[PDB]
């Protein structure tokens, strides 16, 4: 059933998740998405509490994963349950208990006594047209072989006794819709015609009459009760005859339409009957009220709490690994726990957010206009689970079974999935402060690796701890400046303090530019890219800071004179960005390396890293310079010029026809890579009379 | 006496042949094998084929029937020379680095009708380094 589930949920995830579902199929009602709910959250919570085999373990998270991608992130949990569950029914012994509904207590209301006795008549009425079109005659006394019955006189002439054989049936199939509640009334219509008022009997032909289409569901519901009650009695039966199992005692799921046939007839029949008398059935509930502003109710909120606290405990457990660490026994009864958290959380958590990728970033903006809604405080929740991630996996690599790889992607991946709305207008003040202490703890842990490797450069737990930052935090933060640049998200989210964090990692990444090692080579990668965000397509003006004093979003404009002397705040751009060079220095040092062209040999890291700098700040501010708007210039952070770059972009080509002739690159293939976002925003036509060598510099 | 690695290495080899996934090879399992490779095998050779590994007798090839067999091969070092083996031949170009212009003739040559645009999307992830070009590093992590 596993995989059963898995393959079903994966075929059909366009069935559940799109309002439209597939075109020709149609979409669940509601039904299917409440038993998926429910499906997904035992599931989950059995694996949760159940000892790690492997093989069920490697077998229950994707269909976990193709659950939680089938069922909308925005699913509405019904406050509306179902019509007593039929769980018991499909007991482990015996795999069918036919319990049907009891109806000695409940007791049928007096004005249906006038349509019990008209039902019974017609029942009699079919009675008596079936067997004298077999051939029964009335007669004086009851005689098989002639076929003539003494019971063949109208329904007046019936005695008391043969009018309750009709009547029983009638009240229990009155009564088990009674005592479900279900709503029975008569209109003003019957009743003005109850108040107008060998026998030939001529019943209606009632095949023609149709039901309405929740009719034919409560037609089958009643049927089923039937057949419950039928297969009740039957049951007794074989137990009081100690064997000789029915072939029709299975449930009525499985029963055939033959087999149902009568029983549905039943339904039908009595329900039309009900009809055509102009009696008013209807559902036995009152529809109360519906919860739709309301967060709690959202699949992606308790799906989001549950991680949360899961995390939450798996974070206080690796504390008190931390502290058991002092002692001798690591083996503890949390090793399940662990194994769960490494082997189902991070795994669950990278696809659903892979599935879900754009319903959490737009609260249905404008993709996907049916719906999509991420809710406000669940957009800042995903932003603390993000935070306590963050600082799960700090400094616990040996602990990850070479698992932080996944842990890294799902952490990028969801600081993809990261948005701002929060920030913006309304976030929890503990949860801003929680993340942006998660983002100046990384930014001193940093710092705190470049003071150690300059201390002692010999490279135990503080190499592996550098490793750690080198392949998580760097690469981590440049992804976060990727989806806010992206997102366009940069200039209001990183208003105040957090501009100072943003120059202590910028002065932190450019010491780490600067200086060389073995692991600056593995980071080489991490280095140019998240430089790059920085220098042509990233949020502030660290460069130019000419313009900036006229910026309105500039830090020292933005947060006026008193507090700036109070606190840590260098009182000059200079001073908080001192490593720093400006673009005057950091564009001659461009124009400089294009006429000298240095071996890669010897000045290597300077000509792998320099250009896609250029390419993540330069082009926030290609877009943003006056070329695009003669309106609110000098408004702007800073000037730049479509010139500009095509001076640097004439520079980056030409250094690369210098590039193709040292071991042809998978470095310049780096530049070549990261540069056709550059170039693809570039006006083409340009392109065209300027790319004139390389296409022979290129098939070379 | 085997690494665990080679272990699960030997896992995912022996279910390459047990496509019903059973833990069993049966001689027509075998057999479709065979064909896809081109080669046409009699019934009597499968049998006796599977007969000399079958230490059991049941007729079809257990896992730890078939790691004792991998035993009796000296497959020591040929694995990871395949894999190099592979990433040469793969790399047309000779560069030492795969390029995503060769992607397009070798899935042509494989037969495979995955889509070309898709591969670069994959070899964007494939190549976690990024190089935009796959070399024996990214070679042995993709495998
Ligand atoms: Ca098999
Ligand atoms: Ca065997
Ligand atoms: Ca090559
Ligand atoms: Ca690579």
């Amino acid at each position: 059933p596993l995989k059963l589930l898995t393959n079903h949920y994966e075929r059909c995830w366009k069935y559940y998740c799109l309002p439209g579902g597939w075109g020709n199929f149609g979409a669940a009602s509601e039904e299917e998405l409440h038993l998926s709910r429910k499906l997904f959250w035992g599931i989950f919570d059995a694996l949760s509490q159940k000892k790690y085999e492997q093989e069920l373990f490697k077998l229950a998270l994707p269909c976990l994963s193709a659950v939680a991608g089938a069922l909308p992130p925005d699913y509405m949990e019904s406050n509306y349950v179902s019509m007593m569950e039929k769980q018991s029914s499909m007991d482990s012994e015996g795999n069918f208990n036919p319990q049907p509904v009891d109806t000695s207590n409940i007791t049928i209301p007096e004005k249906l006594e006038y349509f019990i006795n008209k039902y019974a008549e017609h029942s009699h009425d079919k009675w008596s047209m079936d067997k004298l079109a077999n051939g029964w005659i009335y007669g004086e006394i009851y005689s098989d072989s002639s076929k003539v019955q003494p019971l063949m006189k109208p329904y007046k002439l019936l005695s008391e006794k043969e009018k309750e054989i009709y009547r029983w049936p009638i009240k229990e199939s009155l009564k088990t819709m009674l005592a479900w509640g279900w709503r029975i009334e008569r209109t003003r219509e019957g009743d003005s015609m109850a108040l107008y008022n060998g026998y030939s009997p001529r019943a209606i032909d009632m095949s023609n009459v149709t039901l309405s289409r929740d009719l034919h569901a409560m037609a089958e519901m009643m049927a089923e009760n039937y057949h419950n009650i039928w297969a009740k009695k039957k049951k007794m039966e074989l137990e009081s005859k100690g064997g000789g199992n029915h072939p029709l005692l299975v449930p009525y799921d499985t029963l055939t339409a033959k087999e149902k046939a009568k029983d549905r007839e039943k339904a039908q029949d009595i329900l039309k009957f009900l009809q055509i008398n102009g009696y008013a059935v209807s559902r036995g509930f009152k529809d109360l009220e519906l919860d739709t502003p309301s967060i709690e109710k959202r699949f992606a909120y308790s799906f989001l709490q549950q991680l949360i606290r899961y995390v939450d405990e798996a974070h206080q457990y690796i504390l008190e690994f931390d502290g058991g660490s002092r002692g001798k026994g690591e083996h503890f009864p949390y090793e399940q726990e662990i194994k769960f958290f490494a082997k189902v959380v991070l795994p669950l958590i990278d696809q659903y957010f892979k599935n879900h990728r754009l319903y959490f970033l737009s609260a249905a903006s404008r993709p996907l206009c049916s719906g999509g809604h991420a809710s406000n405080k669940e957009k800042e929740m995903v932003t603390s689970l993000f935070c306590k991630l963050g600082v799960l996996v700090r400094h616990r690599i040996s602990l990850f079974g070479n698992d932080a790889t996944s842990i890294v992607n799902c952490l990028h991946i969801l600081g993809q999935t990261l948005d701002a709305r929060t920030v913006m207008k309304t976030g929890l003040e503990s949860v801003k402060s929680a993340l942006r202490a998660f983002l100046d703890n990384a930014a001193e842990d940093l710092e705190k690796t470049m003071e150690n490797l300059k201390q002692g450069q010999f490279t135990k737990g503080v190499t592996q701890i550098i490793n750690y930052t080198t392949v998580a935090l760097l690469p981590m933060l440049s992804s976060l400046f990727e989806h806010i640049g992206q997102h366009q998200f940069g200039e209001d989210l990183i208003l105040e303090d957090v501009q100072v964090s943003c120059y202590r990692i910028l002065t932190s990444l450019y010491a780490l530019g600067t200086s060389k090692s073995i692991y600056v080579e593995r980071q080489r990668s991490a280095l140019g890219e998240c430089l790059a965000a920085f220098a042509g397509a990233f949020p502030v003006a660290f460069l130019e800071t000419h313009l900036d004093k006229h910026n309105i979003y500039s830090i020292y404009n933005t947060k006026s004179s008193r507090e700036r002397a109070a606190l840590s705040l260098p009182t000059n751009v200079e001073d908080v960005c001192p490593n720093i060079p400006s673009l005057e220095k950091l564009m001659e040092e461009i124009v400089e390396l294009a006429e000298s062209g240095i071996r890669y040999t010897q000045m290597p890291h300077v000509m792998e890293v320099i250009l896609p700098m250029l390419c993540s700040y330069m082009s926030r501010w290609w877009e943003h310079g006056p070329e695009n708007n003669p309106e609110r210039a000098e408004m702007c952070c800073t000037a730049l010029n479509s010139e500009h770059m095509n001076t640097l972009l004439g520079n980056i080509l030409k250094i690369i026809y210098n590039n193709l002739g040292i071991d042809e690159g998978a470095w310049m293939k780096r530049l070549a890579v990261f540069s056709q976002p550059i170039i693809n925003k570039v006006k083409p036509q340009l392109l065209k009379t300027h790319f004139l060598p390389l296409m022979e510099k290129l098939k070379k | 006496q085997l690494t665990e690695e080679q272990i699960a290495e030997f896992k995912e080899a022996f279910s390459l042949f047990d496509k019903d996934g059973d833990g069993t090879i049966t001689t027509k399992e075998l057999g479709t094998v065979m064909r896809s490779l081109g080669q046409n095998p009699t019934e009597a050779e499968l049998q006796d084929m599977i007969n000399e590994v079958d230490a059991d007798g049941n007729g079809t090839i257990d896992f730890p029937e078939f790691l004792t067999m991998m035993a009796r091969k000296m497959k020591d070092t040929d694995s990871e020379e395949e894999i190099r083996e592979a990433f040469r031949v793969f790399d047309k170009d000779g560069n030492g680095y795969i390029s995503a212009a060769e992607l397009r003739h070798v899935m042509t040559n494989l037969g495979e009708k995955l889509t070309d645009e898709e591969v670069d999307e994959m070899i964007r992830e494939a190549d976690i380094d990024g190089d935009g070009q796959v070399n024996y590093e990214e070679f042995v992590q993709m495998m």
